[PDB]
């Protein structure tokens, strides 16, 4: 399993962020509005492969999560799709970057702005967010942002689509790797 | 579900489906309450999960 790849909880389906870890512990990022509230993570929507259980969750204010692995034998590779990642990096205005979803698939841009206050209602407000014009739809959160080999964000949400055209915002990766004390391999 | 608190300007993503009186499958709550927005309040709630 991979970046951009599906995930089930209890709740509905998500996409998978990256895969990290610290040491010989095996994790995956995720957005943490998909986190929030579920405990078992699956591969399938039939629930019959296990991939872990939620080890941390931050949201809102931020919006990342992450996973342990539980599930031994399932391969944990370090891509997006089949793009090696190999570091992490600080997103830039007019840097173009690479998304992928279990929704939509892979989808290009650009960072328009840097910062972002998103306000998803309900007194779920996110902050420090990062702007693209990369579309995304429902299905595709937590879905990593890339560029090149390098982990940029976490699809967080947005608006429009696919086929018009939309606005993406994304958690800043950098982040969640040290608020977890993980990195991208 | 209620589309009261809506439109908003942007919707997590999540996907959990609800199918529109359009018979277009809404990827979330979010998502649908902002198109029954669009529409002026003339779509309507079908059924829960995919049409």
């Amino acid at each position: 399993i991979s970046g951009g790849d599906a995930i089930y909880s209890s709740t509905g389906r998500c996409s998978l962020g990256f895969n990290v870890r610290s040491g010989s512990t095996y994790y995956f990022l995720t957005a943490g509005h998909c986190t929030d509230g579920a405990t078992t993570w699956w591969a399938n929507s039939a629930r019959t492969t296990v991939l872990g259980t939620t080890s941390g969750s931050s949201f809102p204010n931020n919006d990342y999560g992450i996973v342990r692995y539980t599930n031994t034998t399932i391969p944990k590779d370090g891509t997006v799709g089949g793009q090696d990642i190999t570091s992490a990096a600080n997103a830039t205005v007019g840097m173009a970057v690479t998304r992928r979803g279990s929704t939509t698939g892979t989808h290009s841009g650009s960072v328009t702005a840097l910062n972002a206050t998103v306000n998803y209602g309900g007194g779920d407000v996110v902050y420090g967010m990062i702007r693209t014009n990369v579309c995304a739809e429902p299905g595709d959160s937590g879905g990593p942002l890339y560029s090149g080999t390098r982990a940029i964000g976490l699809t967080s949400g947005g608006s429009g689509n696919c086929s018009s055209g939309g606005t993406t915002f994304f958690q800043p990766v950098t982040e969640a790797l040290v608020a977890y004390g993980v990195s991208v391999y | 579900v209620d589309c009261s608190e809506y439109p908003k300007p942007a919707c997590t993503x999540e996907y959990r489906p609800l199918c529109g009186s359009d018979n277009k499958t809404y990827g979330n709550k979010c998502n649908f309450c902002n198109a029954v927005v669009e529409s002026n309040g003339t779509l309507t709630l079908s059924h829960f999960g995919k049409c």
